[PDB]
């Protein structure tokens, strides 16, 4: 239950990103909001599930030098 | 799609709030026989008292659907609230994006119109 | 009380182990060092039953299961018939030698 | 009873992190709200949590260095 | 269980006002006949003056419980409140978890069903 | 009298991180409302309230070093 | 009239600290609420009195050191 | 699907930049709003995507020096 | 299809500079708010865009020095 | 069209100097508004648009020294 979990996550990113980050909605006595992440943390842990995940690497090791 | 600016707007809110505010309603009979529509119900209560007592508080069901979805609706034809079964009494002329549909319970009274 | 400390010599020729990585479709948990057929509907690695002949593909060099999405397997070398682990279905011996013919991977 | 808790504090903070943490809900005549937190604090809480539950190991012993 | 993600929400709230505000009562008589539900009772003040002066100020008892125990409640049956006793007389519709509750005082008057 | 104080305060902490610390609810004609703690400072007095109740060790002293 | 006093005060602190503490409260026409105070001095206010009555040894006096 | 969300973004941060990124729109009891973001990540977030798609070269490797 | 884009982003900065960048728009019951951008990014993205798209030359490099 | 915009920006600037950027306008049903700008940007502003117009000296050459 982890590549769904980040399909949701990262559709939500894009979408508040774009504009479909929804806060409150009004129903004239029907009302409800919810609260907002930040972008940074949101993409923190997106890469936080998708490296714990099963998909495919994505960083590798330091880096190497040589004359 | 549509010289408005806002309407686009009104139409993506009303989207919004037909996904998180209420529940899927089936149609049955009807030109639209049997189709699924998302929209907000509501049940205000309404009470007539007539002569010296004679309560017969009862319901006024409406529903709030996309005109869209529910073009050449009629009245005659009716609706299920999933497991309870309505029929549409009238329609709200659209608002630019969706209408009111208000319902009724039980089976709709006859035609009476020739 | 009796504690014995074999040996482990998985391979058993002087060839190359050669390795390699493909998406695998196993269903249960496949411990390393086990046969493997590619799927003939999926075209996915799911280990080898046992019955088909012919169809097995290599040996898994490292263990994995239905979350793995990608395996590594062994391609080439030749290895030992005792340290492999044979699914149930294999009855007799003699297919069991000649099953990886005509690949890189030979039992003895 | 920590593995329960856990799975809910993971799932709340899923809900919150991508669009569905409601602070208040209003039907006609009746408000009410719960009140919010931060990220970091739940994620500390449930990386604590995690690791004070018998789980699987997330943590290594510092790091030795060799030549 | 709800398939809004806005009434699992209504429900917490009803929950929560319902733990926070309001007393329990015990139900009496009626197809639930011994049992305890908590709702929240309000009472406003009505007047009436009848002929000239017959003023026979009186009150407004509410409850407002929550949808699940209010069913199979019918009319007839009574309940008691802490140490007064009432009975209910009218239910409102389900607003999405609850219902409003009106209580009478006493014992119902009669019954006159047929 | 102090085990259902833990009880309570571990209780609290728990629904505050997820979602389930009311801050204010709302009735017509009837509204309360209560004031917020941080997390921090409920976390600072869940400790002091476990380790000076009779319940076990969750701390011990410095640490020495040996070669 | 220090006892009271003192126990008054932790109820206060732990029904602050958990979600008791009431700030305001609406009836009809009946607008009532009190300032909070924080948590830190609320603990400083109590810990003094508690020291200050003829409550049980708490603080210890240094600590010497000795090979 | 990475061309359709890169316009996607880089239409919503040209109507952002210009004039008519709705942050709420309300219609006789029917209010919504949708949270925003900030021009810095909106711009990172298309580049980002940019270099995961693929879109030809934008940026290069340092830059040597010669005499 | 960058100039139409540069033509429209300069004609916003010169109206939102002078007087008609509108923020919100009321029509007894219809409401519509507009997220309120800068002038320091509005700025950026134009001459962003002019440098990339076909425009023609605005901007040189370095600088030579002679006796 | 730079010397029309640049007359409309200078009047706008002097308007808004001395008493009528007008921030809302409200009729009884119709509320709108214009963002509103600094003043330093403006001028700026003005300054650049002017040096790019071919209008008339404005500017001069560093400074020149001399026993």
């Amino acid at each position: 239950t982890r590549q769904e979990e980040l399909a949701a996550a990262r559709a939500a990113l894009h979408d508040l990103m774009t504009g479909k980050r929804v806060a409150t909605v009004q129903k004239d006595g029907r009302r409800v909001e919810f609260t907002a992440t930040s972008v940074s943390d949101l993409k923190k842990y997106i890469a936080e599930l998708e490296v714990q995940t099963g998909m495919t690497q994505r960083r590798r090791g330091p880096a190497g030098f040589y004359v | 799609d549509f010289d408005n600016l806002f309407d686009a707007a009104i139409a993506r809110a009303d989207e919004t709030i037909r996904g998180y505010m209420g529940t899927s309603a089936t149609i049955t009979s009807g030109e639209q026989s049997g189709a699924v529509i998302r929209g907000v119900f509501d049940d205000p209560e309404n009470i007539s008292y007539a002569g010296q007592g004679v309560r017969v508080e009862g319901s006024s069901p409406s529903l709030f659907v996309r005109t869209d979805e529910v073009r050449q609706l009629r009245r005659g034809d009716t609706l299920t609230i999933g497991e309870e079964n309505f029929w549409v009494d009238r329609v709200s002329p659209d608002d630019g994006g969706s209408c009111h549909l208000w319902l009724g319970r039980g089976v709709p009274p006859a035609v009476n119109r020739r | 009380s009796k504690e014995t400390f074999t040996h482990y010599q998985p391979q058993g020729n002087s060839d190359p182990a050669h390795t390699a990585t493909a998406p695998g479709g196993l269903s249960a948990k496949a411990p390393a060092m086990t046969p493997l057929m590619l799927d003939t509907s999926s075209r996915k690695l799911v280990a080898w039953d046992g019955t088909t002949d012919g169809a097995a593909v290599g040996i898994l060099a490292v263990a994995a299961d239905q979350t793995s999405t990608t395996l590594t397997f062994y391609k080439s070398g030749t290895f030992r018939y005792e340290d492999v682990l044979w699914p149930e279905a294999a009855s007799d011996e003699t297919k069991k030698r000649t099953a990886f013919a005509g690949t890189a991977i030979s039992i003895v």
